[PDB]
């Protein structure tokens, strides 16, 4: 999609496990790298590393 | 003056005025102007030749997004992208609009890419013949990836309108860049008007460890 109202809240998602980064479970983590590799996907190019 | 430059063409506009920020691509950009201008120059254009080249006056190491259409518009460009002076453009209202509803900003007069800090408007081919949209991609084709991928090494975003003319975008450019292709404004079913792009580019600004666009600025009153 790139420009939907979905993408943005996916990107305000990863922003904000950006912004903690202090993973404790799982889930947060996989959660976080895994947005991160959509929004590469998506982007071709984010700002942000998997963890 | 002094962070101004000129190059000569041998066709018109003949003088390349730009900013030192685009020094790198200025040599291949006058062999290659050089070699179509006079296909380019056989039709009446928009905007006029003197005015084809106006935003390499614009520095690139303060821009953070690239806000980029195919083309000028189809009459009455002026040499930056997107402007309307006197606020007549369909896109410019419709992005207008988006900003408003955004912003919550109402009562405007105008609004223009060209003076939001950290923003640079482009137009991916330099002219088109009057009333055509896409008759010189053929002539501008090497120019306009030359002078996009150098764009594209100083800003954190590239944010293109027209899904069907930006398709190809990525085999374009050379390195990569955050790139988001979204809506044109005059897109079927006021599918700009739910398009989140301008909201989208602040958040990857913000994951970039850059400073998100003040999008109000581009309001005139």
């Amino acid at each position: 999609a790139m420009a939907s109202s979905a993408d943005l809240t996916n990107l305000k998602e990863l922003l904000s496990l950006y912004k903690s980064l202090r993973f404790s479970d799982s889930a947060a983590i996989e959660k976080y790298n895994s947005l991160v590799e959509w929004g590469t996907s998506t982007y071709w190019k984010i700002g942000v590393q998997k963890v | 003056q002094d962070p101004m430059n000129s190059v000569t063409v041998s066709h018109a506009p003949y003088t390349i005025t730009y900013h030192d920020d685009w020094e790198p691509v200025m040599s291949q950009l006058v062999e290659f102007y050089n070699e179509v201008a006079s296909w380019l120059l056989r039709d009446e254009t928009s905007p006029i030749p003197d005015k084809f080249f106006i935003q390499l006056k614009q520095p690139l190491r303060n821009k953070r997004v690239c806000v980029c259409g195919i083309d000028p518009y189809p009459k009455d460009g002026t040499g930056v992208p997107f402007e309307s002076p006197n606020f007549t453009k369909k896109s410019i209202k419709e992005i207008a609009s988006s900003i408003s509803r955004l912003t919550g900003v109402i009562d405007y007069k105008g609004y223009n890419l060209n003076i939001i800090d950290g923003v640079i408007p482009w137009n991916y081919y330099l002219s088109c013949k009057l009333g055509e949209t896409k008759s010189h991609a053929i002539y501008w084709d090497k120019i306009s990836k030359l002078l996009l991928q150098h764009i594209t090494k100083h800003v954190s975003v590239l944010y293109c309108l027209g899904k069907t003319d930006f398709s190809n975008i990525r085999a374009k450019l050379e390195s990569p860049v955050t790139t988001i292709v979204g809506y044109h404004p005059a897109a079927r079913d006021r599918q700009f008007e739910k398009d989140r792009s301008f909201e989208i580019i602040n958040v990857l600004l913000e994951l970039d460890n850059k400073v998100p666009i003040n999008w109000a600025q581009g309001f005139i009153y």
